[PDB]
């Protein structure tokens, strides 16, 4: 997804804050990885920037890697509003605003976190061979497919 | 096969109103999301309005008290009243159903040019 | 302080089936991984299936590809195994057992088992 | 749709006797076949006698000619096992089974079965 | 519960050889540092003889 | 030279917090298990809890949340607090050295009556 740039460091093991708090939360057990680069020269634009959208009230904790898709009216204070979009039950889903004029911390970041799941099922997805380099005429190993 | 198609677009003063018609095919695309895109010629696409599933809506902060958009009907219909055009309006609007997974679930329709 | 509760028959017909129902309580199944494993008598602990938590996808053993499926639910925290086309060589000691993917390679703790006897 | 009942005791002096008696409800035991099957604790199933509704022939096990005895009653159906000549050597798990003799080899369907303890 | 042992360990044991240590065992990545609580699962529990 | 003597055991109403404690001898004692152990008359002795020598202390599960054992002395003294006191913890406590590993070095020291009323 995409962030802003202030709030790249959130996203942690223990670390709280918005998006960590509210929008997505990473478990304190983790074994994938986290990255995220700047993306000011192909998300930005001058006209006003709201394609991003984010959650800023939400009713408690969210568990981490949880999806909320619901638009329940949001309850701030004591007052049963009863969903009319009124006072202190304001719709809990705002947008951020990048301009390509803004500062760094200001800046959208595109960020991924790949999480690595290690299952007792077969492993499938690896990483390459060796595939050393081939010197002649020398009394050497070959390591081919099926011919040792 | 979900074959969503779009009509409103023409020719308007800058001082008028246009009704769009996003008219969904008979399925159970209704309960997820549903949304507008603009497609200004040499710009990447803009949020517009997103229609919840719920039966709320949202929409951008720039097009403001500018842009309304509602079903009232019940069976089908993306609305999306756009009162008080300007002269920046004039460009390709589609609806799309899932903008929030673009790239990887998301199904464009055909769009439809207004012209102010 | 962590507790596990399981459920299920102790006698089935070498070709019907058996509702096995998981009961767990004050897990963090959201990004946890439960699974089964049985125990047949005369050898050790075998793997029989895998339910991931993260995306939802059901892995199978080699031999129980076609005859086994799961229920995952998370309204009241529980999971169901229907167990379809049993014969005589599936006499073990089921185990549900639970696990954090983002951690080490063994589970961390089971429950207390159960019997089922099928010939 | 078809279900079993059971009972017995739970303890039995190495002595002694118990009265056994497995209570069947909806059945066609006029022409099926009823009998009991051991399940001692380490080792798999062993069959223990077989009781004809045909003409009313009861035949046993090798071990267990002189020391067992079956009474089938046809106007509550319930069978009475009177075990007599018990040792320590007899902890065994019993299941009252009903078939069908012109079928296959295997029951048709067990019970819930019973515990005993000889020691 | 007058009964222990170990599931929780680094390596595998070595042919005859007692492990006495009760050094505490990390299931992930973050320093407990003995404060045996979660992800920091004691080596060493009880049986149940029933 | 093992003279491990007990103290602390008497009579207390039940709910209230009993604190045993067995003084042991002036030597190296230290860097060794110590446990404890309750011998509710009529019955085979029952594990109540560890003091290993790294100082993770490991509590039965049967009796979770009700007592404690703790060392934070370090000259020569052992404490083991017991809270909400029942009925059935009317017996003779002892605090051995060498237990879950003895049957031919484990040394019981001495041992007092504990009853609940």
């Amino acid at each position: 997804f995409v962030i802003r740039g202030d709030e790249v460091r959130q996203i942690a093991p223990g670390q709280t804050g918005n998006i960590a708090d509210y929008n997505y939360k990473l478990p304190d057990d983790f074994t994938g990885c986290v990255i995220a680069w700047n993306s000011n020269k192909l998300d930005s634009k001058v006209s006003g920037n709201y394609n991003y959208l984010y959650r800023l009230f939400r009713k408690s904790n969210l568990k981490p890697f949880e999806r909320d898709i619901s638009t329940e009216i949001y309850q701030a204070g004591n007052k049963p509003c009863n969903g009319v979009a009124g006072f202190n039950c304001y719709f809990p889903l705002r947008s951020y605003s990048f301009r390509p004029t803004y500062g760094v911390g200001h800046q959208p970041y595109r960020v991924v976190v790949l999480s690595f799941e290690l299952l007792h099922a077969p492993a499938t997805v690896c990483g390459p061979k060796k595939s050393t380099n081939l010197v002649k005429n020398k009394c050497v190993n070959f390591n081919f497919n099926g011919l040792k | 096969e979900v074959q969503l198609v779009e009509s409103g677009g023409g020719l308007v003063q800058p001082g008028g109103s246009l009704r769009l018609s996003c008219a969904a095919s008979d399925s159970s695309f209704y309960d997820y999301e549903m949304s507008w895109v603009r497609q200004v010629p040499g710009k990447t696409p803009e949020w517009i309005g997103s229609m919840y599933p719920s039966g709320r809506t949202y929409i951008n902060p720039s097009l403001k008290s500018l842009v309304t958009i509602s079903r009232d009907n019940s069976e089908n219909m993306l609305y999306l009243q756009m009162n008080s055009l300007r002269a920046e309006d004039t460009a390709m609007y589609y609806c799309v159903s899932n903008w929030a997974s673009g790239s990887t679930g998301d199904y464009w329709g055909q769009g439809t040019l207004v012209t102010v | 302080e962590v507790q596990l509760v399981e459920s299920g028959g102790g006698l089935v017909q070498p070709g019907g089936s058996l509702r096995l129902s998981c009961a767990a309580s004050d897990f963090y199944f959201d990004y946890y991984e439960m699974s089964w494993v049985r125990q047949a008598p005369g050898q050790g602990l075998e793997w029989v299936s895998t339910i991931s938590g993260l995306g939802g996808a059901t892995y199978y053993a080699d031999s129980v590809k076609g005859r086994f499926t799961i229920s995952r639910d998370n309204s009241k925290n529980t999971l169901y195994l229907q167990m379809n086309s049993l014969r005589a060589e599936d006499t073990a000691l089921y185990y549900c057992a639970t696990r954090s993917p983002f951690g080490d390679y063994a589970f961390s703790y089971w429950g207390q088992g159960t019997l089922v006897t099928v010939s």
